[PDB]
């Protein structure tokens, strides 16, 4: 009963003969002599339920099964080839249905496909042209967070196949197989669906990208071409994204979370040197992982950005050089900062000010500090010291500049601050060369700042870790279903507090005490209230903050490759601490070595102390309690030893992670004097 | 005078009748060194498609050793990515000879057959500062 195309009724026509004759063998010879046909499955339907009504029915036996796999290995090597060569899609726009069809059969993930018929599946989708992926991304993104799952998982298992199955090495790269590049290409078009599927808000949250004017050279250059207005362009910008019209940095909340598309397995595999290559320098041959960010840990992602900031930092001296050859004129290629124990924020100020303001492009230099009066080689320690003092001084409550709650353990930019906008801007510069020169600062700032920076509003909802007392007080307002003009008797005014204690009021609305609160507007006053204490209360400090972070990270992968939350990893560092990596990176002076008795019992006490005691003996001998990008295996910690037994307590040296630590006699000695020096520090 | 920012002659041929003299006429000074410009320097800069340059209203073009030095500073600092002249054209959406890509070491606007000359010999392109740029024929022989 021969036909070229399929529906669920002609299936069925053939389930109860099947039975009835007690064969499978001519639906075999159909549903072969169909899905071989890229042609049939186009032609056959759209009618997703139809499907899968069809593969809850066929999938039940498995003769048949075998059958829909050595039909998908035979149609996708074709299918690829209409793709590439035919471009059938702008022929006849119905040939994505052949992959939706495809996509809904549940089996997928079952090792039988994995090895043959998903890889040629995927070597085919992956090929798809944009507006069809569009096409299918907007489609995906209306399932169910298990269906999402579901599908991440089947590509996840995949990439996770062939990265175990396959020897990778520094002559065989991950990037040169077909097999994981498209499929990761898929994953990438999951990963869309996810992000589309999210909760969206872009109507409320934009914030200008304000860019520091070049040098007047650059800008000369300029000025001889067309473009003295154009120099707003925007970094790289993902294809997907564009077609989508919406970003990464959008969607406040996927259907799943964004560290599951995360593949370990590839990120141990992963040589970020050469991948950042082929990021940079695009070659017919190779494809580039960062062009799929999604997937990469925070380490590997770190690992990019510190290449951009080697190779930026290379380039300047280039140019420092080649200036000198031309010109005579001889530049410093290193960022050079010189100042004074007594006077660190000022003598920071005027040199940082004077370089932005001479040259904004030396900023992007190597970073290297000299305090005056003190002596040696800045290989990061001086620098390490030097950012523990300026942060210490900038969160003074002396200095008025910002409000430390003692809740949340937080630090928030103060309203009434009349210190100049040039302190706010240093501190901003802080960061930006923090993570420039990959050390941690111990700040703590809520989500809020984060996202700020990326030039997203701090919305209602991110008051629940900047403003608890708040946040909570919000809610409880947006909760209650009573009369809030007659109960609560609020105005679109509110009361702020003075350097000197004293009550400001500020009108939200104009003439705000006049103006009732009601139930119809309550949303709109929170909205407000909100705008004013994550915006219009600190704008002016914020700006001036933002401003300088911006000086240093303008033209950096940033924005691109990393979110709000893994700009606070790069900044204040990790709150997981393997003390496993950190035994296994550990290094040993003064005569210790791996295999003393005293340091194996050393290891025995710190594995058996809790988080606290834990991350109190790294603040103790690193002086943080996080743990660098990449977890406590990178803090080579360094264990010296400082004498023979003695009654004294361990010290530290937490500019260069050194532990003096005495010879003590007893495994309860040592415990004891170690829990006392991490206690009592 | 070119003491108004707005509407003073943009293009060499402009400031020639701007000034009711012909380009075997005018002297002008480079903008970096303020040194004259050869003839010959001239005549190039005006077929590099280039802007006067204006200070207190007066005008100032580039000569060639400053232009090519500057533009190679620009190349080490502002580099971005490179990508195939059929990369380009589909991120852009436009077929690469409408496309507006200068020489990176002289600025000279590029011809389709240099165009078509990095198409044939799979060459890249690339982004500077947010511009896009290849190597004219004369750069690419030297
Ligand atoms: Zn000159
Ligand atoms: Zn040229």
């Amino acid at each position: 009963k021969d036909v070229t195309y399929l529906t669920e009724e002609k299936v069925y026509e053939i389930l109860e003969l099947c039975r009835e004759r007690e064969d499978y063998s001519p639906l075999i010879r159909v549903i072969g002599r169909v899905f071989s046909s890229a042609e049939a499955l186009v032609q056959s339907f759209v009618d997703i339920d139809a499907i899968r009504r069809v593969y809850t029915r066929l999938l039940s036996n498995e003769k048949i099964e075998t059958a829909f796999l050595n039909a998908l290995v035979y149609l996708s090597p074709n299918v690829e080839c209409d793709l590439t060569y035919h471009n059938v899609y702008s022929r006849d726009p119905n040939y994505l249905n052949l992959f939706i069809i495809v996509m809904e059969n549940r089996n997928l993930h079952s090792p039988e496909y994995l090895e043959m018929a998903l890889p040629l599946f995927c070597k085919a989708m992956s090929k798809l042209p944009l507006a069809a992926q569009g096409k299918l991304i907007r489609l995906w993104s209306k399932y169910n967070a298990d269906q999402i799952r579901r599908m991440m998982e089947t590509f996840q298992q995949l990439i996770t196949y062939k990265v175990i199955s396959n020897e990778f090495n520094s002559r065989n790269l991950v990037n040169d197989d077909d097999a994981i590049v498209a499929a990761s290409k898929c994953l990438k078009m999951v990963y869309y669906a996810n992000v589309v599927g999210g909760e969206v808000d872009t109507n409320h949250n934009e914030e200008d990208d304000e860019e520091p004017i070049p040098e007047s050279s650059e800008l000369t250059l300029q000025e001889l071409l067309g473009e003295e207005r154009r120099n707003k362009k925007g970094p790289r910008v993902d294809p997907l994204e564009t077609e989508l019209g919406v970003k990464t940095l959008d969607c406040r909340k996927p259907l799943i979370p964004f560290e599951e598309f995360i593949n370990e397995p590839l990120n141990e595999v992963l040589e970020m040197d050469k991948d950042y290559t082929f990021f940079k320098v695009e070659t017919e041959n190779k494809f580039s992982f960062m062009t799929c960010p999604f997937i990469l840990n925070a380490v590997t992602k770190n690992l990019g950005l510190y290449y951009d900031n080697r190779i930026r930092m290379y380039s300047e001296r280039r140019i420092t050089v080649l200036y000198s050859l031309v010109q005579g004129q001889q530049l410093n290629p290193y960022l050079r900062l010189k100042v004074r124990r007594d006077h660190i924020i000022d003598d920071a100020l005027v040199r940082l000010e004077m370089i932005a303001m001479e040259n904004p492009a030396d900023l992007k230099k190597q970073l290297y500090v000299e305090f005056e009066g003190e002596q040696g080689v800045d290989e990061g320690g001086v620098s390490k010291e030097f950012f523990q003092l300026v942060v210490e001084e900038i969160f003074n409550p002396d200095i008025g500049m910002f409000t430390y709650d003692e809740s949340t353990k937080l630090f928030w930019f103060n309203p009434s601050s009349f210190e100049t906008e040039g302190q706010f801007t240093l501190i901003g510069i802080v960061l930006g060369l923090a993570i420039y020169n990959n050390c941690i600062l111990d700040v703590h700032f809520p989500m809020v700042v984060y996202r700020k920076l990326m030039g997203k509003k701090g919305t209602f909802r991110d008051l629940g870790d900047s403003h608890p007392v708040l946040y909570q007080s919000l809610k409880d307002l947006l909760e209650y279903e009573g009369n809030v003009e007659d109960d609560m008797m609020i105005t679109f005014q509110i009361s702020q507090t003075d350097l000197f204690g004293n009550p400001m009021m500020y009108d939200l609305k104009e003439n705000g005490d006049k103006i009732p609160i009601t139930n119809e507007n309550r949303k709109e006053f929170v909205n407000l209230y909100s705008d004013y204490i994550l915006n219009k209360s600190v704008e002016k400090q914020f700006k001036a903050f933002r401003r300088g972070f911006h000086m240093v990270t303008n033209e950096s992968p940033l924005k691109y490759l990393f979110r709000p939350e893994e700009i606070e990893l790069l900044i204040c560092g990790s709150r997981n601490l393997d003390f496993q990596a950190l035994e296994e990176t550990t290094e040993y002076d003064g005569g210790y070595t791996r295999d003393s008795v005293l340091i194996r019992e050393f290891w025995e006490i710190v594995h058996s102390f809790t988080d606290e005691q834990k991350r109190l003996f790294l603040q103790f001998t690193t002086g943080t309690d996080r743990a660098p990008v990449g977890g406590l295996g990178k803090l080579k910690m360094i264990i010296a030893k400082n004498g023979p037994d003695t009654e004294r307590l361990p010290t530290s040296h937490t500019c260069f992670n050194v532990l003096l630590l005495p010879e003590y006699s007893s495994k309860e000695k040592l415990k004891e004097r170690l829990l006392k020096a991490i206690t009592y520090a | 005078m070119f003491q108004d920012p707005q509407e003073r002659p943009r293009k060499l041929p402009q400031l020639c009748t701007e000034l009711q003299t012909t380009i075997h006429d005018i002297i002008l000074e480079c903008v970096y060194c303020k040194q004259q410009l050869l003839r010959r320097e001239v005549y190039d800069f005006a077929f590099r498609d280039l802007c006067i340059v204006y200070r207190d209203g007066n005008p100032y073009a580039v000569c060639d050793k400053c232009l090519k030095f500057y533009s190679k500073i620009s190349e080490y600092r502002h580099y971005s990515y490179s990508l195939y002249g059929t990369t380009l054209e589909q991120q852009y959406n436009k077929p690469l000879s409408d496309l507006l890509i200068r020489c990176i070491n002289c600025q000279k606007p590029l011809s389709p057959e240099e165009k078509q000359r990095h198409l044939d010999k799979k060459q890249r392109f690339h982004n500077i500062r947010g511009r896009w740029t290849g190597r004219c024929m004369s750069c690419s022989r030297s």
